[PDB]
């Protein structure tokens, strides 16, 4: 049992025809400090895989590890190991699942919320989220914490069942994904403007980029409205 | 007196640990495996001998890797060098794990020498009978 001190923030992915789409922002937040602003939230594994938690920032520092630890160990004695067997999103995800797991049994679980993205090399999408207490679930759309009820009533609408998922273009996931985040820094005390979107896809491979901000923010309807009640001027 | 090359801690007349010389006399029947130091990093090379063309080709391998920059090239008792970079990969991951920098060349050496020589000191652990031809490349 623990206490956690930097909390993270919501991360948000939903899948698309060609692969999947997730993004997070860039920010740890101390109570309500807002400390770190270059933190990452999306860690790349591999090409095909990309994998968005939140949580403890002390946590996503050991997941981290772990991550480059199992990449260390899936290098060993592997010819095959970059071409024809690759750390596919499955593995990793159930093993992560069992790590937070065996965390939790033991009455000292790490504070976390992790979603993992990937590709499968016969092309299908994978897409699951797993918390602190284990639960496991694969959803078109995911969101953490605040966003959980938050980025799903955004990003349902274009996506809402599996017949879905080949009717949507990278472009209209992309777009959605960018309203998403804009309502999130509107409406979440923990985010900031700038947030970072990693694209993956079987056929262009991984896009990954930084620095990115929210533009296209209204706000002059903000000064027709004066007091807080009764009060009109 | 006679058996002085039955035990391993045993030191003979002349102070010559014997063990380790027939352990030496072992990796010497092994298949060559040479590496040089080019001046931005290492090249390893490595002969392992088809036998019965029932062997597969390109499919068995001996330059086995130790995190991302040490390579291990193995000669003499082949198993023996397998546990020895077993152990070096553990060794490198517990360094890695604990102080989040790569380990350096050097480093991996102490530690590697340290593991051999561990086994040339009991009377209950048969020395390694296997050369390394490890190196790689590191900050310095």
């Amino acid at each position: 049992t623990q206490q956690p001190i930097v909390t993270g923030t919501s991360v948000i992915s939903m899948k698309y025809d060609n692969g999947v789409i997730i993004a997070a922002d860039n920010l740890g937040s101390y109570g309500s400090l807002l400390r770190f602003n270059g933190v990452e939230r999306l860690i790349p594994v591999g090409d095909n895989t990309v994998v968005g938690i939140s949580g403890d920032i002390s946590d996503m520092q050991h997941i981290e590890r772990l991550l480059k630890d199992l990449v260390t160990e899936n290098a060993y004695d592997n010819p095959l190991a970059d071409a024809e067997e690759a750390l596919e999103p499955s593995y990793i995800f159930e093993y992560l699942a069992t790590v937070m797991y065996q965390r939790r049994s033991k009455m000292n679980p790490l504070w976390n919320a992790i979603i993992v993205a990937g590709v499968q090399s016969n092309g299908d999408q994978f897409l699951r989220y797993v918390n602190l207490l284990g639960v496991t679930y694969s959803s078109p759309t995911l969101a953490t914490g605040f966003g959980a009820h938050m980025a799903n009533p955004l990003l349902r609408k274009v996506v809402d069942r599996e017949s879905d998922i080949p009717k949507t273009t990278v472009q209209v996931a992309e777009e959605a994904i960018v309203n998403a985040m804009r309502v999130l820094y509107y409406r979440d005390a923990r985010s900031s403007r700038n947030f970072s979107l990693a694209i993956i896809d079987k056929n262009t491979g991984l896009t990954f980029k930084k620095n990115l901000q929210v533009e296209n923010m209204k706000w002059d309807f903000a000064k027709d409205i004066k007091g807080y009640g009764t009060q009109k001027i | 007196g006679t058996g002085y090359d039955l035990s391993n801690s045993v030191f003979s007349p002349d102070g010559r640990n014997f063990q380790v010389e027939y352990a030496v006399k072992a990796v010497e029947n092994g298949t060559t495996s040479i590496g040089i130091k080019c001046n931005d990093g290492v090249v390893f090379a490595v002969e392992k001998l088809i036998t019965s063309k029932l062997l597969v080709p390109q499919k068995n391998v001996k330059i086995q890797v130790v995190d991302r920059h040490i390579g291990c090239v193995y000669s003499g008792l082949i198993p023996d060098g397998r546990h020895l970079v077993n152990r070096g990969r553990e060794e490198a991951a517990s360094f890695k794990k604990l102080y989040k920098t790569p380990i350096p060349i050097p480093a991996f050496a102490d530690r590697l020498g340290q593991y051999v020589q561990a086994h040339t000191l009991y009377n209950s652990v048969r020395p390694f009978g296997v050369s390394t031809i490890f190196g790689g490349v590191d900050k310095n």
